[PDB]
């Protein structure tokens, strides 16, 4: 009995210094994994097999995965957090139900009652077996309000066909039919790849039609893709490829329906750019909201004869992560944070390495603008334009819908030429060319080629081309606070002009009254100090709406 | 050079944008960038934006460097508007600045330079307190998100506990899984919140419960740190004459990096247990082993006692014992914790005053080993290369060597190397250590088999023609000893002892002889055994053959533990040499000395640390002066330890408390403590550095030179120095180590790697480059058989208990139980086992147990610890109430004269 010249009134862990790995959870996160990889581009996808099996990702389940792929506690959680469809469930927290059902609240399901459909939901259904949360824009904006219910996506929603989803324990997602890899062979698929790579069509004739076609980036920055090719394989190798299919831009839905109708038309227009930048692999990045297209490109991929390995990732619910360097910190098992420029992705990109990214939409078209010649592309157009366009409309028309149409029309010609007209006592009142970051506009300008480049005048830009038709019914000032609440949500969280303009922006737009000359400095602080283009166009919605709309501001200043 | 530019007028650059703004003059403001080394920039704040001619969107000066032909615009309305605009974003939600956290943090200065001081946007309420961590306070409601504390913790130290989770505004710093910072893996380095510049990382000691800032320091000085040998430079904070806090200072070792002992804990030198009077033990009051003395309460056994008077019989009991029983009754226990000038005092002291060479010091327990087998084979005391050598390093080695615990600073070196360089990290290690995540491969062998599983890589390398014939021709003897000898230690063979399986032995051997460059690091796992002379003349054998040393990022490189251990041996402080190792028993050398000191010399080597503990039970040694040193805890086997001390006719002890050496003493001299002296140190990177007084001693407490210059002045020794310059100046003509190294020097660079050949270049931080001081210039490879412990596990005693150490504290606990961040953080005696093993005896985590040997007897907590391996018990020994070192086995190797700490049979019962 030996006396300690410490104080002697405090007492030691029973245990190493923080949290510790729990055995079983170590034991069941070994059985989970089985022999995949514990390599760290992997950690998304470990982190979706957690959350898939068990509901969940539980502190005991995020420890012993950090400790399989001898990761820091706080880079596995860091990166987990960071998506928004990953549960993490820690000491004296309860578990997440059995069944959750996902409402869209983004501009058009808005438009058609997603918030009291919310409200509504949540008084009915909510309980210990069912939980019910808001999500941003899943795609689905030509059947608003779109519901999810587990992994099935109801159209055109209401409490009775939730109920019936729910009582009937409608969960799984219903693949449609499609175009599958013996009959896209039977159309002749297949042919001008197999011609590209046996060596009698030539890769500098593939660059040449790209380019006098005319093709350029239907992901929305409309980038020249034959120009983007080029410069890839004009890169010392080894150099990879990465497909964008994250379509998370509100009001975009073309991706999902050429996936879930002619997917080989896609793969032979990626396999063919992978070919001509010499890519070792290929990644695909489809994002989380699409399991109908998820379950469709696993099964055509294997259908494929064994060539380029093509790797099928899955986000998990962040649209900050169609960002091309995002996209990238994406794959390699990271937090989706935008990297800075220079270099370019295309020079520094993937692993560091040289990387061809390009829009699911884009490759589609590679095929025919190679056996049809950049003429039949050319041919189409109006206004001075040339070449199709796939216009995403929703909002108050009689007929939405994807619209492959031709480039340069009007948004008076692509509603009455191709979407019936406005809704059945609606009145045109704005649009949004360009969803969510593309600005809103006034009915009143509907003489405006939509294209690239050509609303740049306006402050605006086409972008991923998914127009949004509003009506008298409905609140031009509510819809530039909705896309506010959508980039305050999505931003990565990296620079101040985004991560804290957004949120005071979001904070002043609901005011009885809007701060317009607030508002104007700030949104020129945005668009010249933020990152990436997130922040550059977050501010969009509301410049525009200051600018085209002042019957909006009655007050003075 | 880059000419561009800026602001309208012609500059050159090289060096980012701001960089060359601020040495133009023009200071851009700045919040996530640290103009300091290792902060990589990051471009996320925004706040330092400037306009770039010919580019739509403004550009962060500092990311971008400059281009030929570049116009680049800082004053701008544009450019302005844009910083102001940001800075209004972050004023926001800062709490309000004159009750803030920090009210004159970097972030409200760059507040000033744009007169930003309101917002006109609304706050967000945003994360509360979190103060569960005594060291440091978070208060994550002025943080920016500028992730200045995330590369602080994940680039700069690598200790991989923070970051920064969720999205969007609510980006968030947190620790681990978002946890109490109490409560997580931090390691209280104190990197994060040096770095942060909000205030929402502060030093708990500045601010009052309502989380205000109070603690001004009056002024700072700058000198070393008081513990281990990694030679952390530091800047201490006074306030009112007690130091209140301590920042990293760029030091050659440690870069403005520090851990948690060197920023934390230096408050032991205000303990009220400081001793401040000299004590004279009472008249009548006996010696025992198991005595126990108050040390707040001193007066139950002693006496306060004037300077002169206890001086007088402190000298007077050491003179009468010479003078009756002669020179050889007496012996010293030098300071590793000192001065270079106090350990050449000290050494001088015993040698011209007692007359004989028995003086001695820590070293004697710890590299003893170690250097025996670099003197036997290299003529070498002293490491081939700095562990800044890591970083150049293809494969880096640690064996029996836990440095994220005992060198951190060092070891984030190590992690920077790993991260940024990719070098291959094999730890090799009983136990696994946190800087085994990190590594390339672990080798968790058995506890007692360095020879077997290093003899297993010598005869891959030997049998598969790896070797380096060159080096072997040019540099080496001996080799075609190893040849004929190393062809039973197979892979195969070995892989059973050792534990480790025949292929990535292999794998492991490989690996280091093929890399263009590898580097070995090892600590006491490797020399605190009766062969651990054997252990290290293996890793010098794989140095030898393949030729991994001399050269940039090779080498060997035993981490000198104490932070003068390196220094007090040059200075002579050991029984075998004189100062700069220069062997007493050479009638050469013992000549030079006698006539530069002007008295006969002893010319028999004296003994070691416990063959004077042994001889002091045999009756032999009766008197001793004990400075700096807490042997009644630090030696082995503390039963007879205690009882040699409790036996002697006389001890004076010269320290800062009452320690359990004290309470058998006859004289107690309070003496100064680091902070409180000037002198010069050595670190474990031969790095000679210089040490200024922060505050004075408290009360009567005196400077260690000045209290052995007046004990050798009551020997007889007429001795007059002024102070360390002095000292220093009479050592420099005995040490040809310290030439072109003047105090002059020391006082205006502050550091100095010897050997130095000039005045004015560096020294030689990696040396042996061109041969080795031996003889014939070429190094003895000396071969190695498999050498039992002297005491194995039986049924009675079925584990192997390993004594070491923990991050907070230090040896004895002696100083670091008195620091109060370092107690708390560590308050309460434990041992590790595995989790198994404890539910085999039943025991829960945090449960009381029985530890027992065929020596001691001790009962405390036992932690679970996976890392831990089944059939092992590791116990720090720092703590009184369970004092480790009365379980510990006394057996010394042969050559080394050291202990085997890191090997005993012990037994456990639940208690
Ligand atoms: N925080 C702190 N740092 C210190 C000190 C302190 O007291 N507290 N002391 C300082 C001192 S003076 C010194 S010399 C250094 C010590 O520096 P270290 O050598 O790192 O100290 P130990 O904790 O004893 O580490 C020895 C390691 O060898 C392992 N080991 C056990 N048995 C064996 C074996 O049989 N073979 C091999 N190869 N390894 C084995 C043990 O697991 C242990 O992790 O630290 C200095 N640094
Ligand atoms: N079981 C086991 N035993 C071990 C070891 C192990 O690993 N396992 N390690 C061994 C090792 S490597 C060694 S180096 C020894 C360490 O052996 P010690 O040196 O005896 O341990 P310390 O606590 O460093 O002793 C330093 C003492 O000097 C006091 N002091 C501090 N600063 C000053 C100063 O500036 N001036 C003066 N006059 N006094 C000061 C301190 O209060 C302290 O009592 O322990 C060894 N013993
Ligand atoms: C915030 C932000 C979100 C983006 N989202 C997407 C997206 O969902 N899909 C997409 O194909 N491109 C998106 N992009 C564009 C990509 O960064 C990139 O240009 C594209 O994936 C490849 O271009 P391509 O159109 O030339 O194929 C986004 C860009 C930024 C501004
Ligand atoms: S803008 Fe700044 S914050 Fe918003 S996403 Fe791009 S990087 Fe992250
Ligand atoms: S804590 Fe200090 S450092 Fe870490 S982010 Fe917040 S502000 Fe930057
Ligand atoms: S203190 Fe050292 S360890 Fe704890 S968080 Fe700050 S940096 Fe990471
Ligand atoms: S590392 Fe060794 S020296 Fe540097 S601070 Fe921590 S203890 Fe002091
Ligand atoms: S799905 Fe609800 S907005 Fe596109
Ligand atoms: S300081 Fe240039 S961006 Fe943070
Ligand atoms: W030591």
């Amino acid at each position: 009995s030996f006396a300690h010249p410490g104080r002697g009134r405090n007492v030691a862990r029973a245990v190493p210094k923080g949290r510790q790995v729990d055995p079983h959870a170590k034991v069941e996160i070994e059985e989970l994994l089985g022999t995949r990889p514990r390599q760290r581009d992997l950690l998304i996808e470990h982190l979706h097999l957690i959350q898939d099996t068990y509901g969940q990702i539980s502190a005991d389940h995020l420890a012993a995965l950090a400790d399989e792929m001898s990761l820091a506690f706080a880079e596995v959680f860091e990166t987990a957090t960071f998506y928004a469809h990953f549960d993490v469930v820690k000491e004296g927290e309860a578990d997440i139900p059995r069944l959750t059902i996902r409402v869209c609240d983004s501009i058009t399901c808005a438009m058609f009652g997603a918030d009291e459909l919310l409200e509504t939901l949540q008084r009915e259904l909510a309980s210990d077996a069912v939980r019910v949360v808001r999500a941003p824009c899943v795609g689905l904006c030509d059947h608003a309000p779109a519901v999810e219910v587990g992994h099935n996506f109801l159209h055109r929603a209401d409490l009775a066909s939730v109920r019936a989803a729910v009582e009937a324990e409608d969960t799984h997602a219903h693949i449609p039919t499609y175009v599958d890899y013996d009959a896209y062979r039977a159309g002749g698929g297949y042919a001008t790849l197999e011609r590209l790579r046996s060596g009698e069509l030539p890769v500098d004739d593939v660059l040449k039609v790209l380019d006098d076609g005319g093709l350029r980036g239907l992901g929305g920055a409309g980038f020249p893709t034959g120009r983007k090719w080029r410069s890839v394989r004009g890169e010392p190798g080894p150099r990879l490829m990465a497909v964008n299919g994250d379509e998370g831009e509100p009001g975009t839905f073309k991706d999902q329906l050429y996936l879930n109708t002619d997917p080989h038309r896609f793969l032979e227009g990626m396999l063919i750019g992978a070919h001509v930048v010499e890519a070792a692999d290929v990644y695909i990045y489809l994002r989380d909201e699409y399991p109908i297209s998820r379950e469709i490109l696993a099964r055509e991929i294997a259908k494929l004869p064994e060539g380029t390995r093509i790797h099928l990732r899955r986000g998990a619910g962040a649209y900050i992560c169609g960002e091309e360097s995002s996209l990238i910190e994406s794959l390699e098992g990271k937090r989706g944070l935008p990297r800075h420029k220079p270099p370019f992705p295309f020079q520094v990109g993937l692993f560091n390495r040289p990387t061809l990214i390009n829009n699911i939409e884009t490759l589609f078209w590679v095929r025919d603008l190679i056996e049809r010649g950049a003429e039949w592309w050319k041919s189409h157009g109006r206004n001075g334009r040339v070449g199709l366009r796939s216009y995403s409309v929703s909002g108050r028309v009689k007929e939405p819908g994807v619209k492959l149409a031709p480039a340069g029309l009007t948004i008076q010609e692509l509603i009455d030429e191709y979407c019936g007209g406005i809704s059945d006592g609606h009145s045109f009142a704005a649009y949004l060319p360009g969803g969510a970051s593309g600005g809103i506009l006034p009915a009143s300008m509907n003489d405006i080629p939509l294209d690239f480049g050509t609303l740049e005048k306006y402050g605006c830009f086409i972008g991923s081309a998914a127009v949004v038709i509003l009506s008298d019914q409905d609140d031009v000032r509510g819809a530039a606070l909705n896309l506010m609440k959508f980039f305050e949500d999505e931003s990565c969280g990296q620079c101040t002009p985004c991560r804290s303009g957004t949120q005071k922006a979001r904070m002043l737009m609901e005011n009885g009254v809007w701060d317009t000359d607030l508002l104007g400095e700030l949104a020129q602080c945005m668009r010249d100090a933020s990152i990436c283009g997130l922040g550059q166009a977050a501010s969009n919605p509301v410049s525009t709406v200051i600018k085209y709309f002042p019957d909006l501001f009655p007050e003075p200043r | 050079t880059i000419a561009f530019e800026f602001d309208g007028q012609q500059v050159e650059a090289q060096e980012t944008i701001w960089a060359v703004a601020k040495r133009l003059g023009t200071h851009i403001p700045h919040l996530c960038h640290k103009p300091d080394p290792g902060y990589r920039p990051d471009g996320n704040c925004r706040a330092c934006m400037v306009e770039i001619e010919g580019e739509r969107v403004l550009a962060a000066s500092c990311k971008r460097t400059p281009a030929i032909g570049m116009k680049v615009k800082s004053a701008t309305e544009r450019a302005t508007k844009a910083r102001a605009m940001v800075l209004e974003l972050l004023v926001a939600d800062q709490p309000e600045r004159a009750t803030s956290h920090d009210p004159s943090s970097h972030f409200w200065v760059q507040a000033d330079v744009l007169d930003v001081t309101e917002s006109r946007f609304p706050a967000a309420e945003r994360w509360t307190s979190d103060v569960s961590h005594p060291a440091m306070s978070v208060n994550l409601d002025a943080c920016i998100q500028c992730n200045l504390c995330v590369r602080a913790c994940r680039e700069v130290q690598v200790n991989d506990v923070i970051g920064m989770a969720y999205r969007a505004a609510g980006s968030k710093v947190v620790f681990d899984f978002d946890d109490p910072m109490g409560g997580s893996t931090c390691v209280a380095c104190g990197e994060c919140v040096q770095a942060c510049p909000t205030g929402a990382l502060m030093p708990a000691a500045y601010l009052d419960a309502n989380q205000t800032r109070t603690v001004y320091p009056d002024r700072e000085v700058k000198s070393l740190c008081p513990y281990c040998g990694v030679g952390c430079q530091v800047s201490y904070k006074v306030k009112d004459e007690r130091i209140v806090y301590a920042e990293g200072v760029n030091g050659p070792a440690n870069q403005n990096r520090l851990c948690v002992k060197g920023r934390f804990g230096f408050d032991y030198v205000h303990h009220p247990h400081r001793l401040t009077v000299p004590l004279i033990r009472l008249e009548n009051v006996p010696k025992d082993a198991n005595d126990q003395v108050d040390p707040a309460n001193p007066w139950t056994h002693f006496r306060e006692a004037t300077w002169e008077e206890a001086l007088d019989r402190a000298a007077g009991g050491l003179k009468a014992i010479r003078d009756t029983n002669g020179r050889k009754a007496l012996a010293g226990f030098g300071s590793a914790k000192g001065s270079n000038e106090e350990a050449y005092l000290f050494q001088k002291l015993v040698r011209l005053g007692f007359g004989t060479n028995n003086v001695d010091h820590c070293t004697r327990l710890c590299h003893a080993s170690s250097v025996a087998a670099l003197m036997e084979g290299l003529n070498s005391g002293a490491v081939t290369a700095p562990f800044s050598a890591a970083l150049d390093a293809e494969v880096i080695v640690v064996i029996g060597a836990n440095p994220t615990v005992n060198h951190p600073v060092a070891a984030t070196f190590l992690k920077n190397a790993v991260k940024q360089r990719g070098a291959k990290l094999i730890i090799m290690d009983p136990r696994r250590q946190t800087l085994s995540r990190h590594a390339y491969r672990h080798l968790a062998f058995r506890p007692g088999s360095d020879v077997a599983m290093l003899n297993a890589m010598l005869n891959v390398i030997v049998t598969e023609g790896l070797y380096d014939e060159q080096y072997i021709a040019g540099y080496t003897e001996n080799f075609e000893a190893l040849r004929e000898k190393i062809v039973d230690f197979t892979p195969e063979k070995m892989a059973s002892v050792c534990g480790i399986d025949a292929e990535t032995l292999r794998e492991v051997a490989r690996l280091y002889a093929r890399a263009k460059s590898s580097l070995i690091f090892w600590g006491m796992g490797v020399s605190q055994h009766v062969h651990g002379t054997d252990n290290s003349r293996c890793l010098i054998a794989l140095a030898l053959i393949t030729g991994q040393i001399g050269r940039p990022g090779t080498g060997l490189h035993p981490l000198r533990g104490q932070n003068n251990v390196q220094g007090a041996s040059d200075a002579g402080l050991i029984p075998m040499v004189y100062p700069d190792y220069q062997s007493v028993e050479k009638d050469a050398v013992r000549e030079l000395f006698e006539e530069f000191w002007g008295q006969s010399l002893d010319p028999q080597k004296g003994l070691t640390v416990v063959e004077i503990m042994r001889a002091i039970h045999a009756g032999e040694i009766r008197g001793m002066f004990v400075e700096g040193e807490n042997p009644a805890m630090s030696d082995p086997d503390l039963n007879h330890a205690r009882h040699a001390l409790a036996m002697l006719d006389h001890l004076v002890v010269q320290d800062l408390f009452l320690t359990e050496t004290a309470f058998h003493a006859d004289v107690v001299l309070p003496a100064s403590a680091f902070a409180e002296k000037a002198g010069t140190f050595t670190n474990t990177d031969r790095r000679v550095q210089i040490a200024q007084p922060v505050v004075a001693p408290p009360g009567d407490a005196r400077q260690d030179w000045w209290i052995i210059q007046e004990l050798a002045r009551r020997l007889d020794l007429d001795w007059n120095y002024g102070g360390p310059a002095d000292i220093f100046a009479e050592m420099a003509q005995v040490m040809p180590s310290l030439n072109n190294i003047t105090w002059e020097r020391l006082e205006r660079e502050g550091a100095v790697t010897y050997p130095v050949d000039a005045p004015d270049q560096p020294g030689n931080e990696i040396i042996f480059y061109a041969g080795f001081p031996t003889e014939s210039g070429r190094a003895k490879i000396v071969p190695a058989a498999i050498v039992p412990p002297d005491e194995v596990p039986d049924d009675e005693f079925p584990m192997v208990l390993s004594t070491g150490r923990v991050l907070e504290h230090w040896h004895t606990g002696s100083m670091t139980r008195r620091a109060g961040v370092l107690d708390a953080l560590e308050p309460e005696a434990v041992a590790f086992m595995a989790p198994k093993e404890l539910y085999r005896l039943g025991l829960r985590p945090g449960g009381s147990m029985r530890l027992e040997t065929r020596r001691g007897a001790v009962v405390l907590k036992v932690r679970s610890d996976r890392d831990v391996p089944i059939g092992m018990i590791f116990m720090p020994f720092c703590y009184a109430e369970a004092a480790a070192n009365l379980l510990t086995n006394p057996a010394l190797d042969p050559l080394g004269k050291i202990p085997e700490f890191k090997f005993c049979a012990a037994r456990v019962v639940p208690a």
